[PDB]
């Protein structure tokens, strides 16, 4: 108050993030076959091809793959953990250990580099996983066993967004009662699912309570069919054609904008605060 | 009479396709004698979830032994995944050995032809493999021959009522179209139906002559 | 468009609604026209009536003061800390009075680090010195050995701008002469200024609060003073380089080289 | 008639063949414009202003200047340095040696059985500055006034007179007299002389120390004359009209009024004073 | 900037000057008259009687104002002098006089605590002896005291009552007199001989050494410019005329052009001599 | 005639030469030139201690008047006094008291031109008093004695000089500055002293030889 100034600040702060190269990482959970790599071939528009799965696999076990990214003049290293094997074997009772143990793991990377005296958090690449997709069976009964032990077991860890797999398969009042069957059961069991945020005036009210409509019912595929005219991409059948990109088909919109566009930074902040703040707490209660 | 039986994973919608098969856990509803079988899998271990229909097909045979065999053993493997799982393997190479296999790939209208097509030749080649016995069924040449060809089956099934296109029919109804479960081109709904009104005597006198004699060669 | 071009929007906005934090000292012979230039620089009533600039108001040992101000600019929330040492090299002897501003620096260091290794960590509020205005009488002829042991003993703790304080006291061929001159003492010494990242360190400063018409100016006997001229004052330079260029490098310097050179001898110490 | 109206004549004509010695002693921090000062006050070009180092000893320069048939034996005593070096205590004690040595010389050449015309090498007047800082003195500046005042003639001029707007040069310089009547540091003796006129202008003089004062070495001309003083991007900032500074006074006080007044009071009061401490000691 | 005349003048003027004359010579010899018509003001100084037994020493002071100057004149007579019969010791009190105001400075110089400038000058600084006008020569009287004074004080031998002596006896007085003087070896006062470009004008005046003096108080009217003269029944004696006495050579020498040479002889080269003799004889 | 001598005594300069050789016309020393015999005392004055000086003087005419005893005797003492004086200086009166009494004297005062009108009225008046006060009995002049005794000690100028004045040769000193006169009679006088001398030399030398003698004849 006299005059101006200091307005520049956010644009510094975006300047020197932008510089420094922004890093995410997304661990990919559901039964082989549901659709997760074509799922996220559909969500970054490129090619992600990772071999269709040994089903026959001994053990369960993570894939984690690393990609560059760009767009316009923002770069982002992804990094993709797929689950595979998870949900095939006979035996389920340790399906979700490797992944836990995973996560852990790139915990411990990141806070055993921060206690080292001439550390260098500054140019360190973290590994943590900011967000995870969950595929959910298009069974049409609600969740099975298998799925609410695994968001149990990994909702204090990562951020969950339930995601329905293949959910081209289900008539629009059967989908009403399944998605209504489905956060019944969430909030019945107690599953703290990543929810929209609150605070910003901005979006974080009306968007955010406008989607109450959690979980998203999508689909994905890899061809462009010719829908007006538009190469819009969609999955085909004998008496039709599944649109991606319209709202009353499916809800993978509002999925994408999640993931990619209104909420990414509060996903990475999440992590950092909530869930990494969690378990360095209690590591460093435990070590000492 | 006919015991028919659907066998597979929980949640494949196979009891709307029994509602459907017919127009109109057992039931006697010809004296059909339809077993909705629960699905399994629904628990984390499936080690024992394959037992429950061995003594069953055991305790029936054992009666007859002491018409209500299973003379269609009708198996639904996922459509969602790539092929056969370890417990699908599992249970298929145990099972065939006694009571009569046919498989069908359940919600066919979450596929494409392409994909339909692999996971056919990915089924009969883990089939092969596998060295599992799967029925080979023996105008009666001409679905005698499309029938052999055409296993496994991928159907659809539907109980609700519609209105499509003009008369009342059974279908689903979908913001891309109307399933039509009655329809040759959509899925193999008519093709099942017909080979089991068809080969239901031969079904009865294959099982008696076949499964049946060489399990009193094996008992 | 998976969309990620809007990730920097994201960053607005969190920024934008968490507020930021600075933190400015302001080290120098007394009279040499600080707490105009800070008022100056900020536009605003920081050293009002009621509460003066440090020489008009506090010299009693050497020790260092401190003051806050919150601004709220375009809907950016800035909480400003201006601290100053009140009655630096005012003393007849000036041997090792450099004492308090180390021992405040490191104190905010030392802060910083407890808040940071402690296991239940909040939101890290950032009271670390980022800028140190260091003022030289423009004499015209050298470092002050007080000026040249001061920056000596500090260019290793905390990022020191060297300012040539009076500024219209000093003829633009003296002041040239004076900056070369500074530039050798530096060098000999082996002193290693805060590399400004973009030879105009170090900079000439003149501000002024009685406005005249409708511009801040100093009215002498013979004209006007007016401190926006490029020429006639680097006012706008260092206006410029540290409240709209680099307000965030200096934090990230100090964050980077000097934090971890503190930590590794503390650490390895411990 | 008679003829001892003429005995001023005499005089004058044989101060003509002696000369008149002077010896200006000028004390301040390094860079306040001693030097500078000193070049503008005697209109000679004395510039040690391009010497940027530091010095050793008490620096002492013999120069004879001439003018209108009047030659002056100039001793400019310029300080080491000093102020400028971190520990400042007692670092008055060259000037004090300097002058008691000084003194001690001229007393004992005196005091010899043979003796020649005394050649003086006391240093009569002393030009203290002030650092312009606008608030009030520097502890050392009060504390070697203190220490200073009463062994020579000690004058205090406010160094970088141009870096004040009015009002401020007002407020500085009645601060600097409150600072003085204060500390009780009696500069340039007026005491109460009987005589009336020149004790009204003496008192004149008294109401107006601390004496604003610009140094430099420049020609600057003005729209319509060539007058002395400075460049800024504002104006210039001029040495020759009250309005804009009072160098004038300054100079006429130390030089064109007061100078033999000066002398007068050095040997009849400093040298006096010590001899009379020296003396009674021996 | 070097204005400095203007101000020390302006002290000077504000304390005045000090000046001291002596007179010796044989009583009757015309010194008061000389000396009222030197300075032009009537001291009073009344008729005498010669009875006198010993030289005594009779001073005047007086506070002369002229323009903006005031002058202290000290003037000392000596009185008695050369008249007894024992003119042996008669160069004694001259001589202790003279001693006595040199101890007095040296004394007042050598103080601890001195009276800063307040020093009254009572040093004799001019001293005027009068010489009878005989025709033929110095007396032994008047040699033996100018040899002994002149190593004291400066000396200007001056003949009194010039108007006795014709000029061509007059000339050859001052000729046998400097012959005398030259022959002794006494070295008069002399005006500086070598004074740079005024070498020929204290040369001459050295030269003309001694003078020959006539004073008059009686104002008489010739022409319309009443002047000091003494009339005689036979004629008019001009006191300030240059063809008859020259009165006017020792009064230009004395009060307009040498005041200040003769204070600093009197400081610079007898009374350091003094300084000298007494620091030797101190210890 | 009669073969006067005479005293010539007094301090040196006071004119005793030049006013002996233009009284009589012709130019101890006891020099014979009516004989004339001029006894002109070279030594007395000028000496630094005057003391014993008058005794040699008492001395010689004590001798010239026993070998008289045994007319050469000194009859008059011319006396010369200084015009510089206010009055009588000690040797002056000290030898006047004590030559008195051998030979006879006249008072006489050398260098007249040194006095105005006023002054040698005082200087005359002056001589008077002192005489008078020491009780000195100079020679009395024998009864128009009046203006005498008012120029006594007779103001004399002595000169042997022919200045020319009005075309006449004057005895006269001249300067550069009027010349002066000795016949002129108003205050010069010494037309009085010669006049007197001449008309009465034969009382002087009676009184010289009835009184002086007389008494030293009863000394011896
Ligand atoms: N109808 C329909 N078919 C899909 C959909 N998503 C994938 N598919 C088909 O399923 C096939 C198997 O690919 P994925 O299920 O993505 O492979 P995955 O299960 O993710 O296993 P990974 O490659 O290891 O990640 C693809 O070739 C697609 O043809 C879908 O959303 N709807
Ligand atoms: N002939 C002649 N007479 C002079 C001259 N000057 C003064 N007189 C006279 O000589 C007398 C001597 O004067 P003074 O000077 O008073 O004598 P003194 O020896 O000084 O003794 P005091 O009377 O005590 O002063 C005076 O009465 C004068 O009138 C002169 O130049 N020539
Ligand atoms: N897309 C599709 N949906 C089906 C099919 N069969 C059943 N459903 C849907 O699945 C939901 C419940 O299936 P259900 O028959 O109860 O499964 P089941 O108990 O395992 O037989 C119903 O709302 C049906 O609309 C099918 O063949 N295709
Ligand atoms: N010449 C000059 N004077 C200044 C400048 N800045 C301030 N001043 C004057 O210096 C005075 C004192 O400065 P401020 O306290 O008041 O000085 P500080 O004690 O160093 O903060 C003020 O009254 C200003 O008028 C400058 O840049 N140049
Ligand atoms: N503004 C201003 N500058 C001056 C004045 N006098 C001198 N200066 C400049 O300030 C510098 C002082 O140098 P100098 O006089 O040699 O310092 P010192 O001799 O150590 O006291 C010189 O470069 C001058 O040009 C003045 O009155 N006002
Ligand atoms: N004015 C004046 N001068 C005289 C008189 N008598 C002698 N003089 C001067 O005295 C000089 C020598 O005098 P002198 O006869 O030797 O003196 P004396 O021998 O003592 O009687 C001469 O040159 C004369 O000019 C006199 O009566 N009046």
């Amino acid at each position: 108050s006299g005059h101006v100034g200091f307005d520049s600040l956010p644009d510094q702060l975006v300047n020197k993030a932008t510089n420094q190269g922004f890093c995410f990482n997304i661990l990919c959970i559901g039964e082989t076959g549901l659709g997760k790599s074509t799922l996220m071939n559909t969500l970054f528009n490129t090619n992600f091809e990772n071999e269709p799965q040994h089903h026959n696999m001994p053990g369960v076990k993570l894939k984690a793959n690393t990609y560059e990214l760009q767009e316009s003049n923002v770069r982002l290293k992804l990094t993709i953990v797929d689950s595979v094997g998870f949900g095939d074997q006979i035996n389920k009772e340790e399906s979700f250990k490797p992944v836990v143990e995973y996560i852990n793991q790139q915990f411990e990377n990141y806070l055993q580099e921060e206690l080292k005296i001439c550390r260098s958090l500054f140019s360190y690449h973290d590994t943590r996983i900011h967000a995870c997709l969950y595929f959910i069976s298009p069974t049409g009964h609600g969740l099975k066993s298998l799925d609410l032990k695994t968001m149990k077991n990994l909702d204090n860890k990562v951020n969950i967004i339930p995601v329905i797999a293949k959910a081209d398969i289900v008539s629009k009042g059967e989908l009403h009662k399944f998605k209504i069957k489905i956060m019944n059961e969430l909030v019945t069991n107690g599953v703290q699912i990543y929810q929209f945020p609150t605070d910003d005036e901005t979006v974080a009210e009306v968007n955010a309570s406008m989607n109450t409509h959690l979980p998203f019912a999508v689909v994905g595929s890899t061809e462009e069919i010719k829908l007006g005219n538009k190469m819009v991409k969609a999955r085909q059948y004998p008496w039709g054609t599944v649109q991606v990109e319209n709202e009353n088909h499916c809800d993978f919109v509002k999925l994408r904008e999640m993931l990619v566009r209104v909420n990414m930074e509060d996903l990475r902040e999440k992590t950092h605060t909530k869930h990494y703040e969690l378990y360095r707490r209690s590591k460093l209660t435990e070590m000492g | 009479e006919f015991t028919l039986m659907v066998a597979g994973e929980s949640g494949l919608g196979k009891s709307t396709l029994v509602n459907s098969l017919f127009l109109t856990d057992a039931s006697t509803v010809l004296r059909l004698t339809v077993v909705d079988t629960p699905g399994y899998g629904d628990a984390i271990n499936c080690s024992d979830c394959y037992k429950p229909i061995i003594q069953y097909i055991d305790d029936q045979f054992e009666r007859y032994l002491h018409d209500n065999r299973v003379h269609s053993c009708f198996y639904f493997i996922s459509s969602q995944g790539h092929g056969l799982k370890p417990l699908d393997i599992e249970f298929m190479k145990a099972l065939h050995n006694k009571v009569n296999i046919v498989p069908v790939l359940s919600k066919a209208d979450s596929l494409t032809m392409p994909e339909v097509k692999r996971l056919k030749r990915r089924i009969l080649e883990e089939i092969a493999a596998h060295e599992i016995q799967i029925y080979q069924l023996p105008e009666f040449k001409e679905q005698t021959r499309c029938l052999k060809e055409s296993i496994p089956f991928a159907v659809v099934g539907s109980t609700q009522m519609i209105e499509v296109k003009g008369k009342k029919v059974r279908g689903r109804l979908y913001p891309w179209g109307v399933v039509e479960v009655e329809n040759p081109d959509h899925c193999d709904f008519l093709k099942l139906r017909t080979m089991l009104i068809t080969h239901m005597q031969d079904l009865q006198e294959v099982t008696h002559d076949l499964h049946y004699e060489n399990f009193r060669a094996r008992r | 468009y998976v969309g990620f071009a809007n990730l920097p929007n994201q960053l607005y906005r969190k920024s934008v609604k968490q507020g930021f934090e600075f933190t400015l000292m302001v080290v120098g012979e007394s009279g040499l026209g600080k707490s105009t230039l800070i008022n100056s620089l900020f536009l605003s009533d920081l050293y009002s009536n009621e509460y003066p600039g440090p020489s008009l108001r506090i010299k009693k040992t050497v020790k260092v003061e401190t003051t806050k101000v919150l601004i709220k600019e375009n809907g950016v929330t800035l909480r400003l800390t201006i601290d100053d040492t009140p009655g630096f090299g005012d003393a007849v002897d000036n041997s090792n009075c450099w004492q308090a501003v180390i021992n405040h620096i490191e104190k905010k260091f030392e802060d910083y680090l407890n808040a940071e290794s402690m296991v239940t960590r909040s939101k890290l509020a950032d009271n670390r010195v980022h800028c140190c205005l260091y003022f030289i009488a423009p004499t015209g002829h050298g470092l002050k050995p007080l000026d040249v042991e001061f920056m000596k003993n500090l260019h290793d703790k905390v990022n020191i701008i060297p300012l040539i304080a009076k500024a219209d006291t000093m003829t633009p061929e003296e002041c040239l002469r004076f900056k070369k001159q500074i530039m050798k003492e530096i060098h000999e010494h082996k002193i290693q200024l805060y590399e400004f990242p973009e030879s105009r360190v170090p900079f000439a400063v003149v501000g002024s609060n009685t406005v005249l018409e409708r511009v801040r100016g100093r009215q002498y006997p013979w004209g006007v003073a007016e401190v926006e001229n490029i020429d006639h004052c680097d006012f706008t330079v260092l206006r410029n380089m540290l409240v709209r260029t680099h307000m965030q490098d200096l934090k990230d310097v100090t964050n980077n080289v000097h934090y971890e050179n503190y930590r590794s001898k503390k650490l390895s110490s411990v």
